[PDB]
């Protein structure tokens, strides 16, 4: 075993030696030589989180210790602990005691901003001006007051037309798996051994087929809603309103608007749906 | 701002990559290649030696299928919301706030 | 001779001391391995051998402990540094290595032989031959021999203005001995420090002797005065080797472009656990910490009377 | 003597990002807005 | 148990996905409150009367 | 040791699966609450009940 | 193992012997005989789907081979890629290549 031994008050019976808890583990023990009772508890541990502004900006980092006091558990011991190579003593960079734990490497200021990197319990950190890592308390918003009165009202005179976008996912990639090749690659004996398990692969294929059909049904419900295919007249004058950036252009081989092209080009930074690939991939 | 559509692709790619990387797991066996086990050892213990790998890979497949089933429900919810928004905003005028 | 002691210097190891761990070719993959490696930004000894006191021999060749491995390197110009003899106790009663570099033969010998006070070699050929064999008198028991091409293919300094940067990693494990090397010229030498550049160390030979090695010694190749015995200027470095976890990055061709340590600073192991060299802004969870035990406690009851085991076994008659 | 038993087996709880006071402030702001403005503050300036 | 940690390393990546799922759950927990309550960009005050 | 390791991994996987399943319905309830807050407090709704 | 051996352009170093891929699969090998770098690529395969109009009406069916180009794997190959006796007629219809 390994733990911290202290005195205990559990009055053992004459024949009882060990002790257990609800956690089905040993918790108390009697010394083999002297008739003393001792309790077993593991020594301190915890978790470590690293806060960084990103390698593209700077290499400075801030280290957060979770659920420990700055001084009660000073992981700053001579040297050899877990993650031994770090020292991060940094008494110069003031250690800030947060609700989550001890934050070492950041400076605490009497300010308020938006939350850039969430730490916990209303404390956020950001890389701000020379340049260093700071910690503060997030600000809910700008203060305001409304001039309420028994007889007072405000009426607008001007209007603003606003256009905002909204993106919603619809479907995901349809995939299928093969049991025999994935589990036992090129082994008849392994397949024969698998045969003794019965059917643990009908369920997987059934679930994946259901998912694929579900995806197709989702797309059909979302888009297929009109029974006719209308066309706009060749003249594109609508009361002075200009719709040239969303109506399709017949000139392009693919009947897609400019904004649709921008969306496709933006999303194509990652396209794993290479259906066009075939068995010709033997290069 | 197209993070919602990027997250789906990223999650699917990462899950598939983890599934294909899982094949290197020893699962307590001496080696991760079936052919080596067959060539170097007789059947009497090769049966259990390959059985351990069978159990590990079956568990991995089950975990992957469960994750896909869980994600399908969220995708369905998003699709239903999108269909409702299409029907209530594009085809008419909505008095609901926000 | 009656040379005086020289206080050792120190230098920053920078990002050097990485070799190919296995024979397998891998391309366009970020493979992580656990093996013996040189920590980044580590102190390295700066033994410097030169004509001391303008004509006094300097014996800057202590019996350095081998421990777990070395990172012998040099900025040598001409062929002056040779010999990497080893010895557990360094006497005639202990098996030892001998790596000479005479002409074009390594002549690897594993024999028991007496060691000179200050063994040395003659870079110039004793004309007429070379008693270069002054390092020892004779070898009475020989076990292993090996002759092949010299361990260095570096071209001679020629006109000059460029010197060699021979690097060697010696590792002994499970009765095996492996040697890795890589050479490259040097541009500027004003501060006399290892340049900040990445190098991959390919294997060159495998040696299967299970010799026990605890101390390391090096030799010099100086012929005579050109009073006493004198030579040119040279410098070599020694770096001890300790276990570490590294993350390697292969290229399309299959050569290691760069690597990152997984224990240096929190950013390093954050990159390690993200399996990428680029980290975006955010907060990440990397590992955990605890306190290791400091003492061992063994408490048993104290009784001394032996059990009557002989009665049970050494009995004249056994029951039915 | 219940949270420590779980903590000794690596089972922790992380604190929420927003405390109770900020939620109370949001609720008070919404109440004041809907009292002194009506529904106009939901689609522009109050 | 130092040797049990070495033995567990032979089971591949059975701890990365668990941690990722838990972190995703925590982030979604924060996002729920952020979406429900943070609906106004101004902090109004009631008049003293 | 392998038997115990497999058993404990199974327990952890079951726990994670149940947590995700619960998080799904919590997300649904949070979305409903946000919609109700945006429609009933910030305006007047003609939807019955 | 089983695979299709083809010429390779891998830049093997003299000490390197065995190649690999992203996921622990040996896609290259060095000849124990006269030196030659070689690739390994697993042999062709795919899934099978059966299309029917209903047992009630007719018995004629159509077979769709999933994710394989028609040219290199037709039904006229004598190799009988599993399902030996299970052969649709060579030109029962003009074979159609779909995505
Ligand atoms: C708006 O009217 C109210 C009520 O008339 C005023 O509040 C006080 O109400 C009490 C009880 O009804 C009266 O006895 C007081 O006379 C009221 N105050 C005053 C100043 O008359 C409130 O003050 C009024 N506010 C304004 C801005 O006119
Ligand atoms: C009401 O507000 C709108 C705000 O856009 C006014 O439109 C602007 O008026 C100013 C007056 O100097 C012009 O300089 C701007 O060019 C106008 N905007 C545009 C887009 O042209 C509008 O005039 C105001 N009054 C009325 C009666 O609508
Ligand atoms: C509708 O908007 C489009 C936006 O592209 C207008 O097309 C632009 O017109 C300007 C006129 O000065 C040209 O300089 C641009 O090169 C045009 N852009 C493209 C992509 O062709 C179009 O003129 C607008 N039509 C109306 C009736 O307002
Ligand atoms: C990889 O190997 C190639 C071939 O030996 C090296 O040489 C150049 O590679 C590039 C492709 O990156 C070709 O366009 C050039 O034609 C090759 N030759 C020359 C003289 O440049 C290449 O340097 C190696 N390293 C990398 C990173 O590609
Ligand atoms: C161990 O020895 C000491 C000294 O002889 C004695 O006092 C003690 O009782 C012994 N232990 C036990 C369990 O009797
Ligand atoms: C504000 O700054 C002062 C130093 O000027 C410091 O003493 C004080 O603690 C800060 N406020 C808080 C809440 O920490
Ligand atoms: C040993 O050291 C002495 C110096 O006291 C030196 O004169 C002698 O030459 C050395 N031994 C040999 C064999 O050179
Ligand atoms: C060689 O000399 C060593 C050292 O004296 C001795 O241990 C060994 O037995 C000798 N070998 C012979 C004489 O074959
Ligand atoms: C180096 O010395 C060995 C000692 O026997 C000899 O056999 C070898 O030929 C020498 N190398 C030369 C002369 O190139
Ligand atoms: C035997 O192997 C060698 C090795 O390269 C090769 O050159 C030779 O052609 C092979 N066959 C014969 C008959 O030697
Ligand atoms: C389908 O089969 C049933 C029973 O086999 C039969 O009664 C029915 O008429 C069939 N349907 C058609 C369209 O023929
Ligand atoms: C199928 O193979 C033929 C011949 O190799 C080729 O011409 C054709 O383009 C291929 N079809 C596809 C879809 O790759």
């Amino acid at each position: 075993g390994t733990g911290v031994l202290t005195e205990s008050n559990k009055k053992f019976l004459p024949f009882q030696q060990f002790g257990r808890d609800i956690a089905d583990t040993t918790d108390a023990v009697r010394d083999p030589q002297t008739l003393e009772i001792l309790d077993i508890t593991p020594c301190s541990f915890g978790g470590v989180s690293v806060i960084t502004p990103g390698t593209n900006t700077s290499n400075q980092v801030a280290v957060l210790y979770q659920g420990v006091n700055c001084t009660e558990v000073p992981v700053a011991i001579h040297a050899d602990q877990l993650t031994p190579t770090w020292r991060v003593y940094s008494t110069g960079s003031n250690v800030f005691q947060t609700r989550a734990g001890c934050l070492i490497g950041a400076e605490y200021v009497n300010n308020s901003y938006e939350c850039d990197i969430p730490i916990g319990a209303g404390i956020c950190a950001s890389y701000q001006t020379s340049q260093s890592i700071i910690a503060y308390t997030m600000s809910l918003g700008a203060e305001n007051s409304v001039a309420y009165s028994n007889n007072s009202i405000a009426i607008p005179t001007n209007f603003t037309i606003s256009v905002t976008t909204e993106i919603l996912p619809v479907s995901m990639t349809k995939t299928s798996v093969d049991c025999t090749m994935y589990i036992c690659g090129d082994s008849t004996e392994c397949s024969n051994l698998l045969l003794q398990y019965g059917s643990f692969c009908t369920q997987l294929k059934r679930a994946l087929t259901g998912i694929a059909v579900e995806q197709d049904k989702n797309t059909q419900e979302v888009f297929a809603q009109v029974k006719q295919i209308y066309k706009t007249p060749p003249i594109k004058y609508f009361g002075g309103f200009n719709f040239s950036q969303i109506l399709p252009d017949p000139s392009k081989p693919s009947k897609r608007s400019f904004i649709e092209d921008l969306l496709f080009n933006k999303v194509t930074l990652a396209d794993a749906g290479f259906i066009k690939q075939y068995g010709d991939c033997l290069g | 701002a197209l993070g919602k559509l990027q997250d789906v692709v990223n999650h699917n790619a990462q899950a598939l990559n983890t599934l294909v990387k899982q094949l290197s797991s020893k699962f307590g066996a001496i080696s991760s290649v079936l052919n080596d086990i067959f060539s170097r050892l007789d059947p009497p213990e090769a049966e259990v030696q390959i059985d351990r790998l069978i159990t590990g890979r079956l568990q991995s497949l089950q975990t992957y299928v469960t994750q896909q089933l869980i994600r399908a429900a969220e995708i369905r919810a998003s699709a239903n919301l999108a269909a409702t928004k299409m029907s209530e905003c594009v085809l008419g005028q909505s008095k609901r706030v926000d | 001779t009656t040379r005086t002691q020289l206080p050792p210097a120190y230098t920053n190891s920078f990002t050097r001391g990485v070799y190919y761990p296995d024979k397998v070719f891998r391309s366009s993959v970020l493979h992580s391995t656990q093996d013996l490696f040189l920590p980044f930004f580590s102190n390295v000894t700066w033994f410097h051998v030169i004509s001391g006191t303008n004509g006094t021999k300097r014996f800057d060749n202590p019996v350095l402990p081998f421990n777990d491995g070395v990172y012998f390197a040099s900025i040598e110009k001409s062929n002056i540094i040779r010999g990497w003899i080893f010895g557990t106790t360094l006497d005639s009663k202990t098996q030892s290595l001998l790596i000479v570099n005479n002409a074009t033969n390594v002549v690897i010998k594993v024999c028991e032989f007496q060691f000179c006070n200050d063994p040395f070699l003659d870079h110039k050929n004793n004309k007429s031959m070379e008693s270069e064999f002054r390092v020892y008198s004779s070898a009475n028991n020989c076990t292993f021999e090996y002759v092949s091409q010299p361990f260095l293919m570096d071209l001679e300094g020629k006109q000059g203005n460029f010197k060699n940067l021979r690097e060697f990693v010696f590792k002994n494990i499970d009765g095996y001995f492996k040697i890795y090397s890589k050479h490259t010229p040097i541009i500027v030498r004003e501060p006399e420090d290892l340049p900040q550049g990445f190098s991959a160390l390919e294997p060159l030979v495998d040696l299967p002797i299970g010799i026990n090695i605890t101390r390391f010694q090096t030799l010099l190749a100086l012929h005579r005065s050109y009073s006493g015995w004198t030579a040119g200027a040279a410098a070599y470095y020694v770096g001890y080797l300790q276990p570490r976890t590294f993350l390697l990055k292969y290229n399309e061709n299959g050569t290691i472009t760069d690597a990152v340590d997984c224990a240096l600073d929190p950013l390093s192991e954050t990159k390690c656990t993200l399996k990428s060299f680029t980290v975006e802004k955010g907060i990440y969870q990397t590992s955990n910490f605890r306190v290791q035990p400091t003492e061992s406690i063994v408490r048993f009851p104290n009784i001394t009377n032996l059990c009557p085991f002989d009665e049970v076994f050494n009995a004249t008659r056994f029951a039915s | 003597d219940l949270i420590c038993a779980q903590k000794f087996k690596g089972l922790t709880v992380l604190p929420p990002l927003l405390t109770d006071e900020m939620i109370a402030q949001y609720t008070s702001a919404l109440l004041a807005g809907t009292i002194t403005s009506g529904w106009t503050f939901g689609a522009g300036a109050a």
